[PDB]
């Protein structure tokens, strides 16, 4: 069976260095083409590059030009993309894949075919920030409040309400990460529709934050 | 006197999978006279000293002719892999013989590519000493038969070059010439 | 850059149709069109190449066609274990020498289609104090869990600042998600509303807030 075996990738700061690599065997690695393909958190995949069996000729997608090096050593199965100046916008699961290529003689194009595993390449300015804590105040029979946990790093955090009391009606969605980096993300309580008093406990561990706010309408 | 500029300076040039042989027997080989009589980038010798070659007598030579890029002519010698040496061109460990070579980009690249010069990419095996394999069959990668064409797990075998003039040293056209020195049987190829 | 649905829905049983529209320098222009499935956390797998290829028989309930710059992928006697993403791609050519979709998930039917509950909150004071302001667009309870969210700030689209999450499994077997709009408390203050539209399934709810 075909096996492509991933390795690097990792966490970097902006404008940081990595390197891919993808060991191949079940094939004869040096009579095929290799292509790298990512994708963004929650998107779909982009085509990165690709090189020739004899890296005679090798492509890149316009916005990794003069960044990205993809390369290949035959007589050690491997393929490998070297990436310099990461930004932020290269976060990505990068897939190794065989194949990706293009025959002048006959015009005939395989598609990526076999693909490795995949591997985590996070570029982040962000450091580690407990949040600040907005109350989301009230306005089908019930009323909705909450606690907006806003600007945090890294994950997690806990939310519980009335220190555990309140367990009924209450939805912590999972975060977004904003595009400075933080995190935020909201719990919310349906309550029924000025006599019981609602507060949510927001722990960060990471910066030994705890906070608790009373929403109030 | 052996006639030698019927391989040096035919025409045109075989591609590498296709590798052309001409046995020559029954003559005098000068070898001082054929180095100096061009701008030969590779001249090696295997099994024998380049320098000592005219007091040297064997029963034919085989002249093997064909067209690489100059970054391959390093495959073509005993003990050596890659693509050229295991599925175009094969020299036993033990070849006695010359390789010559010589840039060929004024001759064989063309504008917009030159796609006459094919090299052999996939094969099953690796060719033995002096195999010629011109198949096209589609190679089956996989399990699935291809059925003769294109497909999944499914490659023609072939590949060109393209020589292009303004291609990079290593990658411009280089015509080689493989002379093989044999000796079973009375000599009848003797130098001076 | 090619255009496939963010998401279709079938019954189990029945044949659903994905399609993919590209131009003629893709698409249109050659007959490698591929598609990929992908399960969460695994890398894609070619289950359609050349259009309506097949690479092996766990592609058997799949099938392929195109017309002008348009594929689609056919998926017949639907089954649980189909749901999943589906990529379609095509060779160009040319930078990027293989263009994808956005990527399709199919959803097999379980459960009762159910429409997004969408709650709003306007930025709190207490964020306006702090020289910040976000709304906050809460959806809860859809099935299938596939939403599209749309921000208007009086009646004009917003895109700047858009922060919307994936879908994820609520424990009921339903999907929530949510959407973030940062602005500055004068961008707040100086439209009349601002909007968050969900749209599900061909079918839009929209909540407004305004500043008071
Ligand atoms: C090819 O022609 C040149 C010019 O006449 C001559 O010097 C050379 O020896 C010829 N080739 C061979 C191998 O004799």
């Amino acid at each position: 069976e075909v096996q492509l075996v991933e390795s690097g990738g990792g966490l970097v700061q902006p404008g940081g260095s990595l390197r891919l690599s993808c060991a191949a065997s079940g094939f004869t690695f040096y009579s095929y083409w290799m292509t790298w393909v990512r994708q963004a958190p929650g998107k779909g995949l982009e085509w990165v590059a690709n090189i020739k069996h004899d890296e005679s000729e090798s492509h890149y997608v316009d916005s990794v030009r003069g960044r990205f090096t993809i390369s290949r050593d035959n007589a050690k199965n491997s393929v490998y993309l070297q990436m310099k100046g990461l930004r932020a916008e290269d976060t990505a699961v990068y897939y190794c894949a065989r194949d990706g290529g293009y025959n002048i003689l006959t015009a005939y194009y395989h598609a990526p075919s076999y693909w490795g595993q995949g591997t985590l390449v996070t570029v982040s300015s962000a450091s580690t920030k407990g949040p600040s804590v907005f109350p989301l105040a009230p306005s089908g029979g019930t009323a909705a409040l909450g606690c907006l946990v806003k600007d945090y790093f890294p994950e997690p955090v806990t939310v519980s309400w009335n220190s555990g009391a309140l367990t009924s009606g209450v939805h912590t969605f999972p975060a977004v990460l904003q595009s400075s980096g933080l995190y935020s993300l909201s719990s919310v309580v349906t309550v029924p529709s000025g006599t019981q008093t609602y507060i949510c406990n927001v722990n960060h561990k990471p910066s030994n934050t705890k906070v608790d706010k009373r929403v109030e309408p | 006197l052996c006639p030698f500029g019927e391989v040096f300076n035919a025409t045109r040039f075989a591609s590498v999978y296709a590798w052309n042989r001409k046995r020559i027997s029954n003559c005098v080989a000068d070898y001082s006279v054929l180095y100096n009589s061009a701008s030969f980038s590779t001249f090696k010798c295997y099994g024998v000293s380049p320098t000592k070659l005219n007091d040297l007598c064997f029963t034919n030579v085989y002249a093997d002719s064909f067209v690489i890029r100059g970054d391959e002519v390093r495959q073509i010698a005993p003990g050596q892999t890659g693509k050229i040496a295991d599925y175009n061109y094969k020299l036993p460990d033990d070849f006695t013989g010359c390789v010559i070579a010589w840039n060929s980009n004024n001759l064989d690249s063309k504008v917009g590519g030159n796609y006459n010069y094919l090299y052999r990419l996939f094969r099953k095996s690796n060719l033995k000493p002096f195999e010629r394999d011109i198949s096209t069959e589609i190679y089956q990668a996989g399990s699935t038969p291809c059925n003769g064409v294109e497909g999944f797990n499914c490659y023609f075998p072939l590949q060109s070059y393209g020589f292009q003039p303004t291609n990079g040293v290593g990658y411009q056209p280089y015509r080689v010439v493989v002379l093989s020195f044999e000796l079973l049987a009375p000599a009848t190829v003797c130098g001076p | 850059a090619l255009t496939q649905p963010a998401s279709v829905s079938g019954s189990p049983g029945q044949s659903i149709t994905i399609s993919c529209t590209g131009t003629s320098s893709d698409v249109g222009g050659y007959n490698f069109v591929s598609w990929y499935r992908q399960y969460p956390g695994k890398a894609p797998q070619l289950m359609i190449y050349d259009v309506s290829r097949r690479p092996s028989g766990d592609s058997d309930r799949f099938s392929g066609s195109k017309s002008g710059n348009t594929a689609s992928l056919t998926i017949s006697g639907l089954q649980a274990e189909d749901e999943a993403e589906y990529h379609c791609s095509s060779y160009t050519g040319r930078s990027p020498y293989v263009v994808f979709g956005g990527g399709t998930k199919v959803t097999v039917l379980g459960q009762p289609k159910a429409a997004p509950s969408v709650t709003l909150f306007p930025p709190s004071s207490e964020e306006l104090q702090a020289n910040k302001a976000t709304l906050v667009c809460l959806i809860s309870d859809f099935y299938p869990g596939a939403v599209t969210v749309a921000w208007k700030a009086d009646s004009s689209p917003v895109k700047a600042g858009v922060e919307t999450t994936t879908p994820s499994k609520q424990s009921n077997n339903k999907y929530a998600a949510s959407s973030y709009l940062s602005l500055t408390p004068e961008q707040w203050k100086s439209h009349r509303s601002y909007s968050c539209q969900v749209t599900h399934e061909g079918s839009t709810v929209e909540k407004t807030v305004a500043p008071t």
